[PDB]
């Protein structure tokens, strides 16, 4: 047992003498084994930029800065028409769609039920399988009654 | 007051200790947000070895349904997990402003399109106890029924005075809200904090408007001291959109999932110590707390020992969007005119596009239909 | 206050019990008539021959029953005018060229009402045979392409 | 009781007392209609003074988008004042016929071209709550940039499921609704209760098929029992068409409007009661109260057997259709035999032309595109 308390003690310093701000002792493995960060979060990079320069209200300061030393940053904003995705379909649930797939009095509704269920599998599908879908219905459509659909 | 087992995973053990010791440092300039730690949540800034505290916030309360406002002047979510990424929002915004002037000073470098974070820096999310929604189950989510199991993934949102989370769609969520509808008693739905962390960990936490500027930027971890909640936490605010793909500039981030060994959750502040109805919040960019009332989200104060004074919070839309005009007029970067605050999040074709198919894609893999606010919520005008 | 204020405000409370939904506003005397204060556009006082009180509940019906002889004519006549749009009555014969579009089209940003639309209007116009042909196939289409979506 | 300090304020008041005393009286002969006062309208006939209760209705959500249908049976709007105009439309009819019988005990006198009001009959609606649309969506005192105000005042529709209304911007859904499209899911738009009274005030509250026989009517006031109520109802019902000039015989109607200044129906019309899904209207023509369940805009009942069954509603169109052919085969008006419900209503060249002007101007004025319904939804023969 030798460093380890050592090490330990400035950590218990800094939470409270220096709250928010957090030094861990590495550059040592005896020191580094006393918090042991994860190694997802082990990004070592020998930057020049330091966290000291963080200054509290830093934004007070920036904005009653002169105006004529902030140079531009290049980019510039235009519009863009906010989309009206008004929720468009009444959704249904998957063990309803599953019956009014099955009927066979579909003619007595005009077939509206089963378009309806297959536009609601084609709503919930992704793009790439509900286009397949799209091409394989058209091709069955345009193979079992050329006499309708006139191509 | 006191952190226990170091040479374990404390990393974690130290945000949370940090996180306590600049709420209590914080109390001694202002007494009156005493007690309010019950949930508290914050983001710190890493960078090798160093860790700085850059947002601070507490509240598990939003607004309420005949408060709401279209000029964009409340608070409409004041969680904990969320206060403290709008003030991250208005700590990147004071970065960019210093990145406008001193370039080695600030965490921003050019990059081919836009601000790109420098190497080594990165952002961690600590929160009290889990986040609302799929992350946390009490009452009534117990086996039983084996399609619970799609419950388990599926979206939740909040309720303006509700309590706990309910689920999405089950009579009356199916449909869009209304302004004039959350008026008159509509209940006004929520994102529940679990989804929206999903939602910040897809789409980035830096919003429509900062995406203006920066490239996205997401959080490295998210700590929650309650324990054994780190596989449900996982799955809550990553795994269930592993999957989604969005468009090149955003990927799905892997965020750490870390606990703290010493942890409390029984600290509720729902009458666990006095119901408290107001909030607090902190920025590094500012330097300064500030109490809003999440009734109705806006500043409540006194002057001339007789007046009772609403003042929007500097968290809200209007001072988010006016931040963000002040930083284009000081960097010179012309902006269209008029503009409403829907328009200008609009503007920003990557982010749009991104959040467009991340609902989309929600909605088809049967995870639940995110709940967006009413659009008189955003039609302000900013000038 | 006034003694006659409290009268007048007395009769018009009885008023609202006695028989609810008829009102009769005071107007025998001129401070009598300050407990109701009619609106300035609303008050066009005018000399008419007839009142209220001829109005009876259910006179529809009772209007219904009488015999035909006793009823006149106003002098007027009812003509058809043909709508701008001469679609057909029914929508289910869809316009050929469209029903082609929005089946050979790609982009279904309308979110497959348009598809439904011609699939639907496809499957009417075929005969009962050629229909059911089509029905099991457009199921085993679904079943097959995109079974996470329907076998729940 | 009937609370009201009978000075300043007394007549709008006993709008309001004697459309909630009639209501409790209805209520006596049968109780099912207990709980429905939350949203209800009325309309009064006053007579130089004298005033009569015409038609009273409640209801405030609408048809579903999957129950429409195309011969006309069903409800497609059940708001309170839209089931008062109906029941006031019935009204009408049993007045035409009355006049038809013996004209001086009608309230309508021979015109020059169509059958005009005596001297001193007015038509006044009342409403326990702010129609919406326009009229709700806002309540603060001053909006301070005239640019939210004009956006506030844009054309705004209801959807088959919610108590509110959604902005419909210019230059959005100029696609007209389709049979089909509502029923494989598309939500059915409706115009909103402020711009149906709006064109209520425009074209009369007649509407097309009465104005074959009789000039325009227009409500002389509208009375609201909330508070303020002042200025936004005024934009909201006649200003937004006060620079609109329709062709003769129409106008636009400078409307009154008086506040009820207590009882002001807010908790008992906000809260709790919204539960209910079905509305009832009751009409001085029938004299009896009829309650329509409004989720398929039929009217409900037990069978002999004691089960359920249904039939269309006296106010559907129609039923409107049918009780006209009776007021022309009783009257000995010729009408052509193969008729559809919007040929009958074309038929009236002078209403149809007033009616598309308005429509025309309103697309001009950019105040938004009136969501016109399906035409299979008039199509329909009868005879
Ligand atoms: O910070 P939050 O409380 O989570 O607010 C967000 C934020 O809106 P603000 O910029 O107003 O804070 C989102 O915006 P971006 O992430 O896109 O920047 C988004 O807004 P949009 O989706 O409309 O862009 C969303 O709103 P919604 O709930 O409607 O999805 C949500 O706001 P809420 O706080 O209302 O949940
Ligand atoms: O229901 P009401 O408000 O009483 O008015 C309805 C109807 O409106 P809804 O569709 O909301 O029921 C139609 O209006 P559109 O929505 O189709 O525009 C229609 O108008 P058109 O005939 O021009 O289509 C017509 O109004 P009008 O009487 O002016 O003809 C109609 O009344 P009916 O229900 O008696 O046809
Ligand atoms: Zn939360
Ligand atoms: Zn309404």
């Amino acid at each position: 047992d030798e460093t380890a308390r050592k090490a330990a003690t400035q950590l218990l310093d800094q939470i409270q003498d220096t709250p928010g701000r957090i030094s861990l002792n590495f550059e040592t493995p005896e020191a580094a084994s006393v918090c042991p960060i994860p190694t997802s979060l082990n990004q070592i990079v020998n930057t020049k930029w330091t966290v000291n320069q963080l200054q509290e209200g830093q934004l007070t300061m920036l904005l009653a800065q002169d105006a004529n030393k902030f140079k531009s940053l290049g980019v510039k904003n235009i519009k863009k028409g906010s989309v009206e995705t008004q929720i468009l379909p009444r959704q249904m649930d998957v063990k309803e769609i599953v019956e009014k797939l099955k009927k066979q009095d579909n003619d007595s509704d005009q077939f509206v039920g089963y378009a309806a269920a297959v536009a609601n599998v084609l709503r919930r599908c992704d793009a790439e399988t509900a286009q397949k879908i799209t091409q394989a219905i058209t091709a069955t459509i345009e193979k079992e009654a050329p006499s309708i659909v006139n191509c | 007051p006191a952190v226990k087992f170091e040479e374990k995973t404390t990393f974690f053990e130290m945000l949370r200790e940090h996180t306590y010791a600049k709420f209590y440092e914080l109390c001694k300039n202002n007494a009156l947000i005493y007690g309010f730690e019950k949930v508290i949540a914050s983001v710190f800034l890493k960078i090798n070895g160093n860790l700085q505290i850059i947002a601070l916030s507490t509240g598990n309360k939003g607004l309420r349904g005949d408060k709401i406002v279209n000029d964009g002047t409340a608070l409409i979510d004041c969680h904990a997990e969320i206060l403290a990424r709008r003030g991250l929002l208005r700590f990147l915004y004071s970065e960019v402003l210093k990145f406008s002037t001193e370039p080695p000073n600030s965490i921003f470098t050019k990059g081919k399109n836009a601000l790109v974070l420098k190497p080594g820096i990165s952002f961690h999310l600590f929160i009290n106890t889990a986040p609302c929604g799929v992350a946390r189950i009490d009452k009534k989510l117990k086996p039983g029924t084996s399609d619970d199991l799609q419950n388990s993934s599926r979206l939740r949102f909040k309720i303006d005075k509700g309590m706990g989370t309910v689920l999405g769609g089950a009579s009356e969520f199916e449909a869009p809200q209304t302004f004039d509808g959350i008026m008159m008693g509509e209940r006004m739905r929520t994102m529940s904090c679990s989804d929206k962390l999903l939602r910040a960990n897809v789409l980035g936490v830096q919003g429509a408007i900062l995406s203006h500027f920066i490239d996205p930027i997401y959080y490295s971890s998210i700590a929650v001291a309650e324990l054994n909640n780190a596989d449900r936490l996982r799955k809550a605010v990553y795994s269930r959109a592993a999957t989604f793909k969005p468009p090149a500039p955003f990927h799905v981030q892997d965020v750490e999932i870390g606990e703290c060994q010493v942890e409390d959750t029984e600290q509720s502040t729902s009458a666990a110590a006095r119901s408290t109805i107001s909030s607090m919040n902190w920025n590094l960019a500012d330097g300064n707390t500030e109490v809003v009332r999440t009734s109705d989200g806006m500043v409540h104060d006194k002057d001339m020992s007789g007046a009772d004074i609403t003042t929007p919070s500097r968290l809200c839309k209007k001072n988010m969007a006016e931040l963000m005009i002040t930083i284009c007029t000081l960097t010179k970067t012309s902006v269209d005119y008029p503009i409403s605050y829907e328009e200008l999040k609009a503007g920003s074709q990557e982010y749009a596009a991104a959040k467009k198919s991340f609902i989309t894609w929600l909605r088809q893999k049967d995870l639940g239909i995110w709940q967006r606010k009413p659009r008189e919520f955003q039609m302000f005008t900013i000038n």
